[PDB]
């Protein structure tokens, strides 16, 4: 039970070396499983450079997302679906 | 710029504050209910309210769960109930969930007349949630952790039968929203503030309709370039007319500022009267 | 607290397979986060899906008939301690 | 921390086990029928009680017994009492159907209004379950097979104007509620048991206005809040709301003082007398 | 141990065993009418009639008569009637229809209220049953094939607000009933048969409220039942009565008889006069 926006959680939860899996996450993409796997794949690499780069997932997570979402059709469409949540993880 | 009747705007305060709030022993109403004639501007006085306030909207329309061909009511208000509760954590403002003519716009005669299966949905959806706000259960993946409630608010033209025990329970608050002279004259000078009227003239407006929607007024303003058009049409001429606008590449039509005085508007006004008194 | 009845089609699971009727059943149901607890209390089996089992590789007739033993419950024993004995203090005990 | 009449509650759950235990040759009423002034609480205490004996309810509003369909009101009542026997024998415990208003719906005032057959049909409906609470029928084919028998609760404001043998001691049990002095001091009492007021006090609420109904204190305490709530929302401002009530600061508790509560409920009354 | 009633029994027997025997020259009428006052025992001295000879009955509602569908409750008297045709076919016994409360379904209260065409056609189907018994069409493709003749009992508070042509001596017999003295001494006597009173102590209490229906002295018993029952809930807790009584793992509770004696009775009796007197 994971889309888009569980993302950066995710990731510096469970940290590098880890797989995550989506089942009603890709499939359920208004579009395909072809956008619906981009999607998720634009995400990940996404929330991988900002970690990188310095910036707390916790606090500009969600700002990550959305500046992806800018130059990437298939994960605007998928933002639009799934709503945003927020994780209180200190 | 659009002026806002201040009873309206303490209805919609004072039910948003005090669900928000958590003070012990008090009961409040989750769901509000706003019934008037059409054209009142119910819809129009919400989304400006909230904008002032500075609060986040979701709207459900009403043709979304009347339509047979649409999907499931009981599963939609659900599902849009938990997503403005996660906006509240996450914007960190107020947020509220309003639905537009519940029993309207579906297409179907009856207008609250004749119950439907869909119409009992909702019903059923809105009563559980107002017994349980903290709560609330989709099909799968069922979450221990409890969220924020959220306010309701619904407008429509009256409300059915189905929904007295609700109110006889003082869960749902029923507003009869009706406007007055010192109402109309606000919103009729909001509308004309940027055309420049007199506050004498804009009085005169309303006296002249007594009697009449909020709408009608607004509506008044779009009939003001017909006698450019019907002067323009006489030199171009009848012969090609379409031609020249429809597909051809040619300067666009340039229409200099309507004169606004109060004459022209009483005789546009006459004609909507006119139209209407034959129609019905 | 009550008991549910729930029924299943034959064409949804592997002839002569315990292990996959048995991960299908109470693969992904005992962890869902919306009931506090579930038993799995019985299970009908029909006819159509038991011939395609072998079954006992013997059974209670056949071990009466190859052992000559019949007319009295049959006599065991488990030999102590647990775990200690030699191999030959092992056998010493089982005669 | 609402207070039940013990009264009222009694006069319910003996109505409703005796439906449910099987005493051998007795007969048992299936309708309990309370019936009195309008605003009194018939139906709020019902709610009290079904709470706390945690029984579930199956509700029919009286505005829904007179539709532009004919034989649909009737039809209705057969189809929730058959939804209601399965509960019964599904969930395990014990289920009651509740018909709210029913004067509105089965009544018959003056001759000088224009009734339909649904009057007719709708007193028809509710004698012959009964007469047999184990033999209620679905339309289209015919099934032998009994269902569990369900008590049926029905509130109104005068049985007068109905069919007369709808109401018989062998049909219905018949129960009139006018709360007294004792009860009224119990309930007023339960209304403002948070605030923090002495015995002796609400005892002259009560004497104040004597001629009031339940709803008129509970309706008291409202307007007291609402203004105490106005109030705060103009002084913190409209622009600025959000940010002091999503994370209440400077927010004066109301009144609630006999003083006052007397005060108020006088400026009730002189706005009720501007209309009258 | 309920006393039956000689005159209805008798009444009922010979309807009934009438219509299965053949003699040959004799025409009987396939409806039988019971009417009288509410609550002198109609319905429930035919229950114990049908129970006593150990025949089946099939039931239809006086509030089925009428449906939202044109001719539906036409339908199903003749669906209602094959099949209890068929059960005297298999089952091998004595089988009847009774329609209760005929008065409300098929009848015409005032000359003031709108009806419909369902109640013209109800008082038609059966005058056409009660003139043929042996040919009743399912709605399709017809068969020319009979069936078992049905007796069929009806029940009523007035006759007198029903289609002429449906009552008359060829197509419904008629029977007027009114408990008499003796028949009450009987009946009332059998109610309180268990307690055990004297036969002047049971002429007393009919003389006391003589101007009462049956149901009057059975309602008596329910209300001496009531401080035993209100012992238990307390004694169990108002909290978890539901689970004591409808499902649990122990016997069901037992109450000791209670003093029956003509002084309580009679205290009892005025106290559901005075409580009949407060809605009057
Ligand atoms: N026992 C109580 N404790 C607290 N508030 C009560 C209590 N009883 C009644 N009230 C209040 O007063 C109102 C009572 O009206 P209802 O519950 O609608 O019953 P009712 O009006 O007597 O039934 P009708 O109209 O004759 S069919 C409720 O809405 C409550 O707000
Ligand atoms: N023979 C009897 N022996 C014991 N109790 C009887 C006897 N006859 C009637 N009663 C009681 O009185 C009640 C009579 O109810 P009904 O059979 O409905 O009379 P009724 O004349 O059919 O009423 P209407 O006309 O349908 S209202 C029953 O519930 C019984 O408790
Ligand atoms: N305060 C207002 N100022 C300007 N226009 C208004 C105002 N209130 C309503 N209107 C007009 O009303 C119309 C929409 O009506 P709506 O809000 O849907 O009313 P209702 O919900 O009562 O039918 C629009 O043309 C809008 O400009
Ligand atoms: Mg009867």
């Amino acid at each position: 039970g994971i889309h888009v926006w569980h993302m950066p959680a995710l990731v510096e939860i469970f940290g590098d070396d880890s797989v995550l899996q989506f089942g009603g996450g890709t499939l359920g993409h208004p579009w395909g499983n072809a956008p619906g796997a981009t999607a998720n794949r634009v995400a990940l690499e996404a929330c991988v450079q900002a970690r990188n780069e310095g910036r707390n997932l916790a606090r500009e997570g969600n700002d990550v997302i959305r500046e992806a979402a800018k130059w990437s059709p298939e994960l605007a469409v998928a933002c639009e679906l799934w709503k945003e949540i927020k994780f209180e993880f200190e | 710029s659009y002026y806002i009747a201040p009873r309206f705007l303490d209805k919609l305060a004072v039910h948003i504050t005090k669900n928000f709030l958590n003070i012990p022993g008090v009961r409040v109403p989750l769901i509000l209910g706003i019934h008037g004639r059409k054209g009142e501007g119910k819809t129009f006085q919400c989304e400006l309210a909230f904008e002032k306030m500075g609060i986040e909207v979701t709207l459900i329309s009403g043709g979304e769960l009347e339509s047979p061909d649409a999907g499931d009511p009981a599963r939609l208000i659900r599902l849009r109930y938990r997503e403005t509760a996660e906006l509240i954590k996450v914007r960190g403002k107020m947020c509220v969930l309003m639905i537009n003519d519940l029993d309207a716009g579906a297409g179907r005669f009856d207008e609250g007349t004749q119950y439907t299966v869909n119409t009992q949905l909702v019903n059923a959806t809105l009563m559980n949630i107002a017994d349980n706000p903290t709560d609330v259960q989709l099909p799968g993946s069922y979450d221990s952790n409890p969220i924020r409630r959220v306010p309701i608010i619904v407008t429509g033209n009256d409300f059915s039968t189905l929904y007295a025990p609700l109110i006889r329970d003082g869960r749902m608050e029923k507003f009869y929203w009706e406007p007055n002279r010192d109402d109309k004259v606000g919103i009729v000078g909001g509308i004309f503030a940027e055309d420049g009227l007199s506050q004498r003239e804009i009085e005169q407006l309303v006296d002249t309709f007594p009697k009449q929607s909020i709408d009608f007024f607004s509506a008044l303003r779009s009939r003001i370039y017909d006698i450019q058009i019907r002067d323009f049409i006489h030199k171009v001429g009848f012969e090609r007319i379409s031609l020249r606008v429809v597909n051809s590449l040619e300067a666009p039509p340039e229409f200099k500022k309507p004169d606004f005085s109060l004459a022209h508007l009483i005789e546009s006004g006459n004609l909507v009267l006119g139209e209407q008194q034959r129609v019905d | 607290q009550f008991i549910a009845y729930i029924a299943y089609p034959l064409d949804l699971f592997e002839e002569g397979s315990i292990t996959n009727v048995l991960t299908s059943i109470v693969g992904n149901v005992f962890g869902f986060k919306a009931l506090r607890a579930l038993r799995l209390e019985d299970i009908r089996f029909p006819v159509a899906y038991i011939k395609t089992f072998q079954g006992p590789p013997h059974g209670i007739q056949v071990e009466r008939d190859k052992l000559n033993k019949y007319g009295r419950p049959l006599l065991g024993c488990t030999i102590k301690p647990k775990l200690g004995l030699s191999a030959k203090n092992y056998g010493r005990a089982v005669y």
